[PDB]
């Protein structure tokens, strides 16, 4: 059969803690589990496993969890919660893209997932990324790394490989 | 000798087109575990890292590091021969002037072969470095591809913002 088991880190950053559990399982158990340990009660906890907001009564295979993935505990938000904004303003007017992370399970190949560590805020040069993403053509996904210090990472995989674009964030 | 067969021809293809766009000469350095790829676009501000491993050639073989610079032009007029379905082997023999990409068909039926007069292109400096990164999104790309191309319209600079 299949691996039937996944471990999970749960972390809030200073304290975390390892489960492993069947992929059917409610997350209930973890959440509470996470929850008695921090002193804190179950409901005054907001929980998110790649930038989605995730409840109790949700199962790992529902989520398309991998072993060792993550969920994080951050205390109550707004909210219900990270999005990404992509945002121009020029000559003739502006544009605002606001996107969700999230996971259908039927098909996941579409998801979208979120690690942030820290928020950031930059801007590029529209005619960069518009050679960047002519590597849309060798992968079903991209993969974004942005650092407010380094350039970001755009990153499409290929089978045994990968091509990746470093662009420089612009200034002002 | 290199010697290096892809199990489709479309893959090559597909990957020099991924950044014929930014960068037009590049050398590819060819090693025993590999082909790997770095170049720099003309602005200074776009970095390009290709690497290839050898579980993407159905048959690899590598006997010295081998260095082949290419015009990016040239080469896709070249990658635009046969039916993309095909085999594509790339051939130099060390110390190389020219390299060699021969298609064939499944059936012996055809076999187109073509030689590619080589470029000699300097080094730059760079040499990457890894260092975390605040924030880390995956979407598909055709998404990501449409935002851009549409937000395009507007501004000579897109702006990312996650909080």
């Amino acid at each position: 059969k299949p691996e039937t088991h996944i471990n999970l880190k749960v972390s809030d950053g200073s304290s975390e803690i390892f489960f492993k559990i069947k992929k059917t399982t409610p997350l209930r158990r973890l959440m509470e589990a996470f929850a008695k340990r921090q002193g804190k009660e179950m409901d005054s906890l907001r929980f998110l496993y790649d930038g989605i907001r995730i409840q109790a009564d949700q199962t790992p295979e529902d989520l398309d969890m991998e072993d060792n993935d993550i969920i994080e505990a951050h205390r109550e938000q707004i909210g219900g919660g990270e999005t990404i904004k992509f945002v121009a303003d020029g000559d003739i007017g502006s544009g605002s893209v606001i996107i969700k992370p999230f996971v259908d399970m039927e098909h996941p190949e579409t998801s979208i997932k979120l690690e942030m560590d820290q928020p950031v805020d930059l801007t590029f040069g529209a005619k960069y990324l518009l050679d960047i993403i002519k590597g849309s053509s060798l992968s079903d996904r991209v993969g974004i790394r942005l650092s407010s210090e380094a350039p970001a990472l755009f990153q499409f995989d290929l089978k045994s490989g990968f091509l990746q674009f470093f662009l420089a964030p612009k200034f002002n | 000798m290199l010697e290096a067969k892809f199990e489709e021809a479309s893959l090559f293809k597909r990957i020099i087109d991924g950044f014929k766009d930014c960068v037009q000469l590049v050398n590819f350095q060819c090693k025993e575990d590999g082909i790997i790829a770095q170049a720099v676009d003309d602005s200074r501000v776009l970095l390009v890292s290709l690497e290839i491993g050898v579980e993407a050639f159905q048959e690899y073989r590598c006997d010295h590091p081998v260095t082949l610079g290419m015009d990016l032009t040239s080469l896709s007029k070249i990658l635009r021969c046969g039916n993309n379905t095909d085999t594509l082997t790339l051939i130099a023999d060390n110390t190389p002037d020219s390299i060699i990409l021969l298609f064939e068909d499944t059936k012996k039926d055809r076999i187109a072969e073509y030689s590619l007069k080589l470029m000699d292109i300097d080094a730059d400096f760079l040499k990457i470095e890894e260092l975390q990164y605040d924030s880390t999104l995956s979407l598909p790309s055709s998404e990501f591809s449409k935002i851009v191309r549409d937000l395009s319209q507007l501004s000579d600079s897109i702006n990312i913002m996650i909080t």
